[PDB]
């Protein structure tokens, strides 16, 4: 199946720079999914191409990921994360992002 | 009794203290036992190595706990702070100030 | 179950909470969750603790923590993260923490440190990073914060330093970098690093010496033991004159810069081994402070005249493992209480080597060439304990003021064949000489508050007093050595003297009976030397097995033994053709070919080494392990060997069955010897097995038994029990009477 995960900025937009999302496995570490910097560059991780894409988009300043080709490991605690004091460069790892968002969880069906 | 290492017996408490932790040797009278703690308690500096991590006597004097051999971070009640050195007069070329007990 | 102490103090390590601890006082200033199972520490978590000033959170499997989770803790000083998951440096988490002064972030699994870490810490003074997995030096991390005065990076993979890596580092003070995987520092790796006083770089991979340690002004510790480090060259501590401790051990070192060690005034120590191509003193002029010195396994054949005047708080001095063979006047140090000038080309000690050292202790000079000591070197030495000149050649020893001298080792000193009077040494307590016999005299009956141990033992085969031992063990062998030589005299006289015609039995019996004349001879010398040196035989035991006396009697025994076995063997063979039915010529050939074999069997023993010296007895059969193995297996082998063709040979004869008397004399000849030969081959290969133990005392005086024992029976046999013999008398008689 696919599925349309979807975060948007509460307040000021969140575009300006990079905004990523993280998959946290219950009780360890969150890890990182995918991001994507300013100018469109985007990220993955391992296990990540080929079943997941996110795009931003200033227009209404929000992130969005298309998943697909559902397996049952790649189930956990999903996070939406962001950063808008630049600097730096784009990452993988969850301690650059200054904001997070309180996530979805879903089950792989299928 | 016997908390966080590979070996327990009686008359030396913990031994083979694994991974992250560090042995400490403790003394009751005569006999001693010891323990695998993480903060190396005061009076006492952890030194890290593969083999096993050690705690070792701050051998700075009238010191609390110590960064290192040479450094120490607390000094005791009485006495002034200053680069690591613990002393009772501030050195020259420094303004002092009790509340903090340092120069 | 948070334990509350009261003073604005809580301690909640260990309960097993997973969540920040709630319900806590709004005063507190000490909080402890260590031990505990949090994991991440969720936002605002500790927004209800504004007045906090330490906070430890160790030993939990914490690997998240929120942007806003430690932000409103104005008050912190102390945060420790020490042995938690936290895959990187928490960037956006410690960034409003403006009044922290010891971070520690150890014993993590850290990666990656973000560039922009660390930014708004104006106040830390202390971080740790050390057992984590960084690969490079984060530089940017560290420019942020300039307070900063101790830091660890150690037990990481590390493995090249940028220039200007610390650069805005102006107040640190301590940096550890050991155990790590460094092996290229940078020319400008270490700039501005003005008030650095520890730097540490053991256990890396360092192959060529650091060139940027030049600019560490304020330098006291420096450490890079265990490394791959070979040439440390001159001008290595120019830049940092205020060095006190440089460790270098554990290094494979070639060459050290005659200069390398030059002006560093505080230097208290100095300790260099291997380095195998230095070959002059180093230039020590600026290094006045050095409590000891350490220059082992390099070629240097000299030490300088001024030395010990110099170096006024030398305490030690190894200067072992080298070429140095002249030693200069050491007058000038009080303070030296070690020296060690061990396995060196010294060959003389004079008088003015050691005076003055008022406070000598210990003194080796193990396994040099001296041949020559003054009889007053040590004369006006102050109170010292230990001495060693083992393994040296020395002639004589002094005497003079060793009397203070708890420890004396002489070992390995073969020409040193005098005695040690216990008089000058009231105090030794343990002493090693070259010979058993000169600790004779020294320990009396131990080896009244002696206790004193001597290295080479004097268990029964090196006698103290009397030689033979026992006085009954005396009585018997003055007996048998009488009655040996008497009656082999006669036997030789009756049968050689008064004869026209020597038939093979006749003249075999003659031979056997100037072997057993031979034995007794040598039993006699035994006897004189017993009875002259009677109670002082400490005395002669030097002078006699490491002399051409021994190596008379060795042979005399072994010589008549042998001889006396071949021709008991060939009186077998001739009984055997006798008793089958010219060839007399023959059998005298035969004879002396036996002589001869014996001769050669008793002279070999001469050009091997260390078997006629083993005892006083002069026999290659000792107590213990027998130096020369081979010999003896081979004489005992080939010994039972004949015993058993002669025995084999006389079953032939008793199966096959005047010319058929006097058989039963050579059977009895066979009888005796062979049960006398059997119990010192017994006890002979004794001490080879250790599953059996048999006293010493009792081995030499059963040895000194049945050794010469059947040249005393021999004769009696023949001269009892044989009419051949009175016959022979008859004719002597007759002989004499014309």
């Amino acid at each position: 199946g696919s599925l349309r995960l979807s975060c948007a900025a509460s307040g000021y937009t969140y575009s300006p720079y990079c905004m990523g999302w993280f998959r946290q496995a219950p009780g360890k570490a969150r890890e990182g999914v995918a991001t994507v910097d300013l100018d469109g560059s985007t990220i993955y991780a391992d296990s990540v191409k080929g079943r997941f894409t996110i795009s931003q988009d200033n227009a209404k300043n929000t992130l969005y990921l298309q998943m697909n080709s559902l397996k049952p490991e790649d189930t956990a605690m999903y996070y939406c994360a962001s950063r808008t004091r630049a600097g730096v460069t784009c990452g993988l790892n969850w301690a650059i992002f200054s904001y997070w968002g309180q996530g979805t969880q879903v089950t792989v069906s299928s | 009794i016997c908390k966080g290492c590979l070996s327990c017996s009686k008359d030396n408490g913990c031994s083979r203290c694994q991974q992250k932790l560090f042995f400490f040797l403790r003394r009751e009278g005569m006999r001693q036992y010891g323990e695998c703690l993480h903060s190396c308690p005061s009076g006492y500096y952890g030194h890290r190595a593969p083999d096993m991590n050690r705690c070792a006597r701050c051998r700075i004097e009238n010191c609390d706990s110590c960064f290192s051999k040479d450094f120490c971070t607390k000094c005791k009640v009485g006495f002034y702070l200053h680069r690591g050195r613990c002393f009772d007069e501030c050195p020259d070329g420094f303004a002092p100030l009790d509340e903090t007990m340092e120069c | 179950p948070c334990s509350c102490d009261g003073d604005r103090r809580v301690d909640c390590s260990g309960k097993g909470l997973t969540a920040v601890p709630e319900g806590l006082s709004a005063f507190t200033q000490a909080l402890d969750i260590s031990m505990n199972n949090i994991t991440q520490l969720p936002e605002d978590a500790f927004k209800n603790f504004p007045f906090l000033e330490e906070l430890q959170l160790a030993g939990n499997d914490l690997s998240f923590i929120h942007p806003k989770a430690l932000s409103g803790l104005k008050e912190l000083k102390v945060l420790t993260l020490q042995n938690n998951q936290l895959k990187t440096v928490p960037s956006e988490a410690i960034r409003g923490l403006s009044a922290l002064q010891s971070l520690r972030l150890d014993a993590n699994h850290i990666t990656s440190v973000p560039e922009d870490s660390f930014e708004g810490l104006v106040q830390l003074r202390h971080l740790w990073l050390d057992d984590n997995s960084l690969t490079e030096v984060p530089v940017h991390p560290l420019s942020n914060l300039p307070t900063l005065q101790a830091l660890t990076l150690a037990l990481n993979k590390i493995s090249s330093i940028p220039d200007f890596a610390f650069t805005n580092l102006s107040s640190l003070v301590v940096l550890h970098l050991h155990n790590n995987k460094i092996r290229s520092l940078s020319q400008h790796c270490f700039d501005g690093l003005d008030n650095l006083e520890t730097l540490d770089l053991n256990y890396n991979n360092l192959g060529e010496f650091p060139q940027a340690i030049k600019a560490l002004p304020s330098l006291k510790e420096l450490g890079f033991h265990s490394n791959s480090i070979s040439v440390i060259p001159d001008g290595a501590f120019d830049g940092n004159p205020l060095l006190r401790t440089i460790h270098l051990y554990d290094n494979p070192l070639s060459f050290v810069g005659n200069s390398a060690f030059h002006n560093l005034s505080d230097l208290h120590s100095l300790v260099i081994r291997g380095a195998s191509m230095v070959q002059q003193f180093p230039n020590l002029t600026g290094t006045v402070h050095l409590e000891s010195l350490t220059l082992t396994g390099t070629k240097i054949s000299s030490i300088p005249n001024n030395l010990c005047q110099e170096q006024k708080m030398l305490r030690t001095l190894d200067l072992s493992y080298n070429n140095i063979r002249d030693l200069p006047s050491f007058n000038g140090c009080h303070a030296l209480e070690e020296i060690s000038l061990q396995r060196n080309q010294i060959y003389q000690i004079k008088e003015g080597t050691f005076q003055g050292l008022i406070s000598l202790r210990i003194l080796d000079l193990s396994r040099n060439l001296i041949h020559e000591i003054h009889s007053r070197a040590f004369a006006t030495l102050g109170p010292i304990t230990n001495l060693d000149v083992s393994f040296n050649e020395l002639t004589s020893f002094p005497t003079e003021g060793l009397n203070g001298l708890n420890q004396l080792k002489l070992v390995g000193n073969f020409k040193l064949k005098e005695a040690l009077a216990a008089k000058d040494f009231v105090n030794l307590r343990s002493l090693s000489v070259p010979y058993a016999y000169q600790c004779c005299a020294f320990w009396g009956c131990d080896s009244s508050q002696i206790i004193i141990h001597c290295t080479p033992s004097t268990g029964a085969f090196k006698p103290c007093e009397y030689l033979l031992g026992s006085w009954m063990i005396r009585l018997t062998v003055w007996f048998i050595f009488l009655v040996a030589l008497f009656f082999n005299l006669l036997v030789i006289l009756t049968t050689f003297a008064s004869c026209t015609s020597l038939p093979s039995s006749k003249l075999f019996i003659g031979l056997i009976s100037v072997s057993n004349l031979f034995m007794g001879i040598y039993t006699g010398i035994l006897t004189f030397l017993d009875a002259v040196s009677w109670g002082r035989f400490a005395e002669f035991g030097i002078w006699w097995e490491t002399g051409s006396g021994c190596k008379v009697a060795g042979f005399l025994a072994v010589f008549s033994s042998e001889s006396a076995i071949f021709l008991l063997m060939l009186a077998t063979v001739e009984r055997s053709l006798s008793a089958k039915d010219n060839h007399l010529k023959q059998f005298r050939v035969a004879a002396l070919l036996a002589f001869l074999g014996a001769t050669v069997a008793g002279c070999f023993p001469l050009f091997h080494r260390g078997e006629y010296s083993a005892s006083p007895l002069c026999l290659p059969f000792p107590t213990g392990e027998t130096p020369s193995l081979g010999f003896t297996v081979t004489l005992v082998l080939l010994n039972s060997l004949a015993f058993l063709l002669m025995a084999v040979i006389y079953t032939k004869l008793y199966c096959n069955l005047s010319q058929s008397s006097m058989i039963k004399h050579v059977a009895w000849l066979i009888f005796t010897n062979c049960i006398f030969f059997c119990p010192v081959a017994f006890f002979s290969f004794a001490p080879l097995i250790t599953a059996i133990s048999i006293s010493p005392e009792i081995m030499k005086s059963v040895t000194l038994i049945f050794f010469p024992l059947p040249a005393c029976l021999n004769p009696v046999l023949y001269v009892f029990f044989n009419p051949k013999f009175k016959e022979d008398w008859k004719l002597l008689k007759r002989r004499v009477t014309k």
